[PDB]
């Protein structure tokens, strides 16, 4: 009977297991085509800073094309 | 200050081409850093590629 | 810490409207960010005239 | 020129204080998010 739990378990786990191989292969593949599926955080932490990248470049981009626009403003009135 | 509105011009495109370039590859670099943390947040840590193998032991005894 | 017990037995679905929260947060500090650096440019310029 | 100073100071603070609040409470909302998807991500 105790035997009877441990199966229950244990199959549970395989299918978990099976769960997260496919979704590592299916992104691996959607992004990358093989992408270090062994240890991926670091990655994600890139990623982020790239996030931040996002944030600094669209920002600048912006301001500045703006402050030029304003500019020709300026010399479209002179 | 035609010759500025010119250059000033060329320039205006690059700003815009930058944009969007950059706005474009940052969205699905999201798009995808949500993927990982939805799916497979150290859920492969869980997994381990334990590759147990256990289930036919288990059902023989 | 949100919520009290807010069906925390299969709390999936909370996931998703926390996602449209998290895009619209992107969508509106841009554009509230966007506005007021226009006018810190537009206050520059009245500055100067 | 400074009437239109003293508008675009008020026009500036309220998207000022809009965009804090508004970070402020989705940014909670996201934490939220980060932490479900970290700590319980259908563990």
């Amino acid at each position: 009977q105790p035997l009877r739990m441990r199966l229950s378990e244990l199959e549970q786990r395989l299918n978990n297991q099976q769960n997260a191989e496919r979704l590592l292969s299916e992104f691996c593949k959607r992004q990358g085509r093989q992408y270090q599926a062994e240890d991926l955080e670091a990655l994600q932490n890139e990623l982020e800073a790239r996030q931040e990248a996002l944030s600094l470049s669209v920002n600048e981009g912006g301001e500045r094309r703006m402050e030029m626009r304003q500019e020709l403003e300026q010399l479209k009135q002179k | 200050l035609r010759q500025r509105h010119t250059e000033l011009e060329r320039e205006v495109s690059r700003f815009e081409d930058q944009t969007q370039q950059q706005r474009q590859q940052y969205a699905q670099a999201k798009e995808s850093l949500t993927t990982l943390n939805r799916l497979i947040p150290q859920v492969t840590l869980l997994l381990d590629e334990t590759l147990i193998d256990r289930v036919e032991e288990v059902r023989e005894e």
